[PDB]
């Protein structure tokens, strides 16, 4: 448990995109998770609904996703400036500050 | 033709316990190296199973409910198991599913069947004796297939009704053990898919008389019922299922 | 660039402006093997007919039927579909099918039909209002029919009521014509109801006789055990194409794969839940589903001010599936690879750069 | 590929636009941490071949010769601990220029001190 | 757009209908805009003897566009057989009149 | 309690484990905050009597 | 109408838990900024300015 930092950044990354791919599988009220499905079973009247209850759970899952990854950014990006500044105050010279 | 068997001794039915039997695959798919968790009718871990035995005088062919699943687990030895009786109303105002295993080979049948109160096959030391209907009026589905088939062998079959469908998962195990069921893993493949669409809600098991009155051969089965709940498959590199987790069984499962 | 990026005027830069897509070229669909096939040759082409009053009722199911056989055979007169389409019997499923053959009259084929009233429709074979399937009839003066009279085909002329749809009646009552009464004893006004045919080989168009099979459908809530054919084309491996094995459907490209599936199992997941294994359903083989090479389209540019020179970055795409290069980012079209080290001025990944002095990476 | 989805999604305007747009600016957000973090000196500093420092040893802490990645027994150990649409981008700097840095980093701090993050 | 049809046919006359008139006579399309107008006109378009001046396209190969209108007289191939313009075994017109 | 709109929400998929998730990150992260702010000494010194 | 109930109670604790995340980055933020006033006012003397 050393690097437990670098692992969990790896982690949440690998299960955020784990969880989009999957939530592909899911119909968000449709009759089928599958574009195919709808397109062969049903009329373009009502395979419009189903196709657009599709977009809509889809798009939702890929804008949640974007949302918490602009976070996560945002927390690594504060961690980046955190080691640049070590980088500058630790290594390249002696710093007076505590801890 | 149908006979009274009258020389039964009155026994209370006995129950042990499932361990980790009576898991099958849910699906067709492979999957390698990966760990699957699915919502299924399974059988539960460490479940209370009804044990019936069939020796000499024991002959245990009583009819009990199907509920949503049948788990069949049999100690055999002679092979004197060799069908299943399936219905609702066991006569000819519905239509009943007969599963025979004779000396040849192994028959389904759904047709409106008038079943004898006691039905059974019979060997003479030779197969001579055929007691387990009186009529066949209307059949609906046919099907002849291959052959199925110290207690030497473990026979595991799963039997499900789902969307009319009727799956037989099935499992051959080579066991030593005398008289319990032993303590392990088996994951039960699928063996036949029935287009039957009947409904079923009762079932009894078929045995063989030995002739030389009539002798019961030494057989053990045990019944278990199918539960909808959660397993955690464990899918090793050659995509057989080697371990399960139980999600409802205790908190650390879970 | 300037469409993607609403300006006349692009800066110097790297910009995404497309995705690259590896069309499909070829469509594969793999099914099974057609055998089991329904019983129609005994039906159709049997060696004696039934009567009507006895129609014979042939239960077809747990079968794949070929009903285009049946609609290209050029020896039936009649081919009349009231719930169904013709063109259409090989691409739907039904639970069971209903074949009632049996021998009538040439003028009395049109009888077979819902809404028709008529002897044969009223007293010996009727069919619903909401009748589906197909009537299909032939001329059978050839076999059925001899120089003394074949007398074999029966048909009930009296009954006191209608018939139901689907019902058949092969008593022997006497019918009484009149109201006096009748024990069975035949009199002035007491007929037998199953009078025979007058079939010869002299007769006309309208009296000889006609074999008609009429195929009925259910839909119950049974499964659909009776199908039309599948028509499995040949497999193409190594190629971006539409596969369709079994109802499973996508788009990849089929190759060999090293995976040993045991005997029951069909489709292959990781575990991202993606069919990436399957197995052929004609030859038992196992096939890797690699997903086709799709990329973003990058335009690597200087500003406008300066040149008009660009280059396109594939990304994640081999060089020989689209001043080529290779590198670890992807593709790079029109620009010079060199072996000088230089600052970085468009960045392109993975330790490449992009700049003008041409393009050169 | 469905070409009536896409018509339908088409209703819904410039969402997906926004949506690449921010991965876009992620994805170079991530470059910039990169050159911000390691790439703090613009001379690339080398260790004399006699690692004569005083009794002082840094050799898990310098990179190895004898590996072909030029990485210290350090980080060769980290390297070692650390195990649809969808595309992955490469990093701007390879882990072989990252490790060059880190390098010129530490020849430079054991070499020349403070001296060379203010000034030569 | 002016025709006569059947009693029962008028439900047909409607974006997004299965059908047979909407299929190969008359197509609306799913975005249509305007108003369906039926009355009942037995006073005048019928005959006792049988007015059979209103035809109906009974047999064609493909599904129409919307507001696509076919007076083609050309002869229908049903079957494998081809026709060459003439009927016979699976060769039929593909109009037929009203009763 | 309704199982059938449970039964409806197992349509939408893995929404409800991902807040859960995301608040139960939230929840650790205030402890973490608090044990780095003030628990930055291992010793319990005491002042003299 | 479960339906309906269902996405309008999705995308409001949808809403919660994404202003939830600012918030606690923002609060994490500040409790960093307190671990280095702690580390650097109380546990030694800083020559920063303010
Ligand atoms: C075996 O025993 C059963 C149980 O009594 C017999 O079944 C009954 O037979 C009588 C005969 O008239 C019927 O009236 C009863 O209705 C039957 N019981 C049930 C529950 O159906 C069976 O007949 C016996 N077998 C033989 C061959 O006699
Ligand atoms: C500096 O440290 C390294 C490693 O701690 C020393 O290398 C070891 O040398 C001894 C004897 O020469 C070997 O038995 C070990 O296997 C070496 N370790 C490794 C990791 O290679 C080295 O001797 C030290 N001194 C100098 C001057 O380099
Ligand atoms: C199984 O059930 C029987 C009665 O139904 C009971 O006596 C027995 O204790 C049960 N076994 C276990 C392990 O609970
Ligand atoms: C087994 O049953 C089948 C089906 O009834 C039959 O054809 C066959 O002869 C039987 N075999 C024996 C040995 O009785
Ligand atoms: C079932 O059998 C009985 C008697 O054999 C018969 O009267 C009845 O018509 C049959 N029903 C069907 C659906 O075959
Ligand atoms: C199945 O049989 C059981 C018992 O006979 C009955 O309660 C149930 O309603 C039946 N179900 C159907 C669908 O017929
Ligand atoms: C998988 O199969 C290979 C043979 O190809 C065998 O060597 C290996 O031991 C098997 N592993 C397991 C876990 O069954
Ligand atoms: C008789 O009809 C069957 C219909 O299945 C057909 O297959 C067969 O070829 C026919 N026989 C001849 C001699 O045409
Ligand atoms: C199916 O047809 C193919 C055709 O080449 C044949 O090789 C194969 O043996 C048949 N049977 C099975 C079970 O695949």
């Amino acid at each position: 448990s050393a690097l437990g930092k670098l692992q969990d950044v790896v982690n949440q990354n690998a299960q955020a995109l784990n969880t989009l791919v999957k939530q592909l599988s899911s119909n968000f009220g449709a009759i089928s998770s599958v574009l195919n499905d709808i397109l062969s079973r049903l009329d373009p009247p009502e395979a419009e609904v189903q196709i657009d209850r599709l977009i809509t759970g889809r798009l939702q899952s890929l804008q949640t996703y974007v949302t918490q990854q602009l976070i996560r950014a945002a927390e690594i990006r504060a961690s980046a400036n955190l080691a640049a500044t070590k980088m500058s105050e630790c290594v390249l010279g002696q710093s007076k500050r505590v801890d | 033709q149908c006979v009274n068997l009258t020389t039964r001794t009155q026994l209370p039915p006995a129950y042990t316990n499932s361990f980790t039997r009576g898991v099958y695959y849910p699906d067709k798919v492979f999957r390698s190296s990966v760990l699957h968790s699915t919502q299924d009718l399974f059988l539960p871990f460490f479940s209370n199973v009804t044990w019936f035995h069939a020796i000499h005088k024991r002959f245990d062919n009583p009819v009990l409910p199907f509920n949503d699943g049948v788990y069949f687990a049999s100690t055999e030895k002679s092979n004197i198991i060799r069908g299943w009786i399936f219905g609702t109303t066991l006569d000819s105002k519905t239509q009943s599913l007969l599963i025979v295993n004779n000396a040849t080979n192994v028959v389904i049948k759904v047709c409106e069947f008038q079943f004898c109160n006691d039905p059974f096959l019979g060997v003479y030391y030779m197969e001579s004796e055929f007691r387990v209907y009186s009529s066949a009026n209307n059949c609906t589905f046919e099907y002849v297939s291959q052959p199925f088939l110290n207690f030497k062998n473990l026979r595991e079959f799963v039997f499900k009704n789902i969307d009319g469908y009727f799956k037989i998962y099935s499992k051959h195990t080579p066991i030593n053990l005398v008289r319990d069921l032993p303590q392990g893993f088996s994951a039960l493949e699928p063996l036949v898919d029935l287009p039957i669409g009947i409904n079923i809600t009762r079932f009894q098991t078929l045995l063989a008389l030995h002739r030389s009155g009539w002798t019961a051969g030494a057989a053990a089965y045990y019944v278990g019922y199918l539960q909808p709940r959660t397993f955690l498959l464990k899918y090793n590199e050659n995509g057989t299922i080697t371990d399960a987790v139980d999600c409802a069984l205790d908190p650390l499962s879970e | 660039t300037k469409c993607t990026l609403k300006s006349f005027t692009v800066e110097k830069g790297i910009y995404q402006t497309s995705n690259f897509r590896v069309q499909p070229t070829e469509s594969i669909v793999r099914f099974p093997n057609i055998t089991n096939l329904c019983p129609f040759g005994e039906v159709f082409n049997a060696t004696r007919f039934a009567s009507v009053y006895a129609w014979n009722r042939k239960r077809i199911s747990n079968c794949v039927a070929d009903y285009s056989v049946l609609y290209n055979s050029a020896s039936f007169s009649t081919f009349k579909c009231y719930g169904v389409s013709p063109t259409k019997l090989n691409d739907l499923c039904f639970t069971n099918v209903y074949a009632d053959s049996f021998v009538i009259r040439g003028d009395e084929v049109r009888q077979i039909a819902p809404g028709q009233t008529g002897k044969i429709a009223d007293y010996n074979y009727k069919l619903p209002d909401d009748f589906t399937g197909c009537v299909i009839a032939w001329n059978s003066n050839n076999l059925d029919s001899k120089v003394g009279g074949n007398y074999n085909y029966l048909y009930r002329l009296f009954r006191k009521s209608n018939l139901k749809p689907f019902e058949r009646d092969i008593s022997t009552e006497i019918y009484q014509a009149g109201s006096t009464p009748c024990n069975g004893v035949e009199g002035f006004n007491c007929y037998f109801p199953l009078q025979s045919y007058g079939f010869q080989p002299t007769n006309g168009v309208g009296y000889q006789p006609y074999r008609v099979v009429v195929l009925s459908f259910e839909l119950l809530h049974a499964p659909a055990t009776v199908c039309g054919p599948k028509k499995s084309t040949n497999l193409v491996k190594n190629k971006c194409v539409n596969f369709n094995f079994n109802g499973l459907t996508g788009t990849g490209v089929l190759t060999e794969s090293n995976k040993k599936f045991l005997p029951f199992q069909q489709f292959g997941r990781d575990i991202a839940d993606t069919t990436d294994a399957v197995r052929d359903p004609q030859t038992l083989e196992i096939l890797d589903i690699t997903p086709c090479s799709f990329g973003g389209v990058s335009v690597i540019t200087p500003g406008t001010n300066t040149s008009n020179q660009v280059a396109v970055l594939y990304q994640g795409v081999n060089c020989t599936e689209v001043n080529v290069f290779q590198t670890r980012a992807g593709c790079l079209i029109g620009a010079e690879h060199v072996n000088n080290s230089y600052e970085c001025d468009i960045p392109i990944g993975a330790g490449i750069c992009a700049s003008y002095q041409s393009i050169i990476a | 590929d469905s070409t009536e989805c896409s018509n339908l999604l088409l209703q819904y305007g410039s969402f997906c636009t926004q949506l690449n747009r921010a991965l876009t600016g992620i994805a170079v957000e991530q470059d910039k941490n990169t050159q911000e973090v390691f790439a703090q000196v613009k001379q690339i500093y080398k260790t004399p071949p006699i690692k004569d420092f005083g009794g002082f040893n840094f050799s898990q802490i310098l990179p190895d010769p004898s590996k072909p990645s030029k990485r210290s027994p350090i980080e060769d150990l980290l390297f070692n601990k650390v195990t649809n649409g969808l595309t992955v981008l490469p990093p701007l700097l390879t882990d072989e220029m990252i490790a060059q840095y880190t390098s010129a980093l530490l020849a430079g701090t054991i070499t020349s001190g403070w001296t060379f993050g203010a000034g030569p």
